[PDB]
């Protein structure tokens, strides 16, 4: 029940790295909003991972015959920032190199303690960004690992981006947070 | 002629490359929206040793409208009628743009492994596996060395 950025601290200052303190958190959330997962709930992993950090708590997330009680509707909205080409690695270009470049759109387009629904591949797999001040922290969740582009496992930190590899941000309103926070499917799912 | 580009790629790409453990693809000459799938019937499964063939098909607005999967081998399954129609509720009613065909694939093969009683169609197979549970297997085991065996 260490809920809340409680254990946000616990988790962030130690001898563990940037990219190596995302799979960290992840991990432990993962183990909360994904209690054993792997499937196609990916979306609703990652808006729940948003939850958590903006402060809403941590619940169960949705599984795949439960998805379209919201996560249907979610896409039917932001389907315009999905449908971008948004960010594109370049030859040659490192999964750090990668990771850090695509915190731009991020850092620059930012606030204090903000987060965003990270769109891999136009919808093909999901990840969550934070925002704590100065950094950005990647989050799966569904599989537990940090900053990833659907990969079974975890990519070593120089490892090379396959071509053409994509991610679109998507800024997420608050209002879209409280009205999935005043929704049934999200009242519905068991908390922690 | 102008949907969602780089997910239907790269989610053909991986399944014809960076496939699901126990399912392989070759997509059809014809229509490229057609894939020839192959599933491996499980261990401890009654299809162990077996390996059937599923037809999957993705449709005009695929992301928004859920694909379309059928055995094209037969099987003794209580969610899977005669003529190939999976009962799977993500494939049906509970589909959505956010579940992508992984999802789909896995969900069949678990279901072999395993199959659904929580089943609101009438269907005598369904009713054999619910109640002579042991006739049941033995049944499908030898469908699965006629059907899904040296079918290639």
């Amino acid at each position: 029940n260490v809920n809340v950025k409680k254990l946000l601290e616990s988790l962030n200052s130690k001898s563990l790295g940037d990219m190596d303190k995302d799979s960290e958190l992840a991990a432990t959330l993962q183990k909360m909003i994904n209690p054993s997962g792997g499937d196609g709930n990916a979306s609703g992993c990652a808006l729940h991972a948003c939850m958590a950090m903006l402060g809403y708590g941590v619940r169960e997330a949705p599984v795949p015959n439960e998805i379209s009680e919201y996560m249907t509707g979610f896409f039917h909205r932001h389907l315009e920032q999905i449908d971008s080409e948004g960010i594109v690695s370049h030859p040659n270009e490192t999964y750090s190199k990668f990771r850090e470049r695509i915190a731009e759109n991020i850092l620059q387009n930012t606030s204090k303690g903000s987060v965003v629904m990270i769109s891999i591949e136009q919808a093909t797999h999901w990840i969550a960004g934070f925002n704590d001040g100065e950094k950005i922290m990647f989050l799966d969740v569904q599989t537990g690992k940090g900053f990833n582009l659907y990969d079974p496992v975890e990519k070593s930190p120089d490892a090379f981006v396959d071509e053409n590899s994509s991610v679109q941000v998507i800024h997420v309103s608050d209002q879209e947070f409280d009205h999935y926070a005043n929704s049934s499917s999200w009242k519905s799912k068991r908390l922690c | 002629m102008a949907g969602l580009p780089r997910r239907i790629i790269k989610e053909t790409q991986r399944l014809l490359a960076e496939p699901v453990p126990g399912i392989k693809a070759e997509p059809d000459e014809s229509n490229a929206r057609y894939f020839h799938v192959v599933i491996a019937g499980p261990q401890d499964s009654p299809f162990e040793g077996g390996t059937f063939k599923l037809e999957l098909f993705l449709p005009e607005e695929y992301p928004m409208a859920a694909p379309k999967v059928r055995f094209m081998t037969k099987i003794y399954h209580p969610n899977v009628d005669k003529l190939g129609r999976i009962c799977l509720d993500i494939l049906k009613d509970k589909w959505s743009p956010a579940l992508q065909i992984r999802t789909v694939l896995l969900s069949i093969q678990a279901l072999l492994s395993a199959p659904n009683p929580d089943d609101p169609l009438a269907n005598d197979v369904a009713e054999q596996w619910k109640t002579n549970e042991a006739q049941a297997i033995e049944t499908a085991r030898a469908w699965t060395r006629l059907y899904a065996m040296n079918n290639i």
